[PDB]
């Protein structure tokens, strides 16, 4: 399996490969309805107007 | 290799005229001794893999 040949060299079992340390991901769903209506800025709890 | 022993009669004097024993020894006689030669012999292999 990973430990090949086994006549006659030596060879060992796992953890002689190479490891990397950049991370990848999938393309994830586009972010819109978090990032399309108009902020508008308060000071208390709740607004009134008439 | 040399052989040793060798044995002179003794003789009791009665005698003369030479008029003399020896034993009867072998003058030269020798023993050969033959050294042989073994072969120890091994082999390894390196698969193009490992």
């Amino acid at each position: 399996a990973v430990n090949q040949s086994s006549s006659v060299e030596v060879s060992s079992e796992s953890y002689e490969t190479i490891f990397s340390q950049r991370i990848i991901r999938d393309l994830q769903k586009e972010l819109v309805v978090g990032a399309l209506f108009e902020e508008l800025p308060m000071s208390s709890k709740i607004l009134t107007m008439l | 290799v040399e052989p040793d022993a060798g044995k002179a009669t003794w003789v009791a004097a009665s005698t003369y005229g030479t008029d003399t024993t020896t034993g009867e020894e072998v003058k030269g006689a020798l023993k050969e001794i033959h050294f042989s030669t073994y072969k120890l012999a091994a082999k390894s292999f390196i698969t193009d893999e490992t």
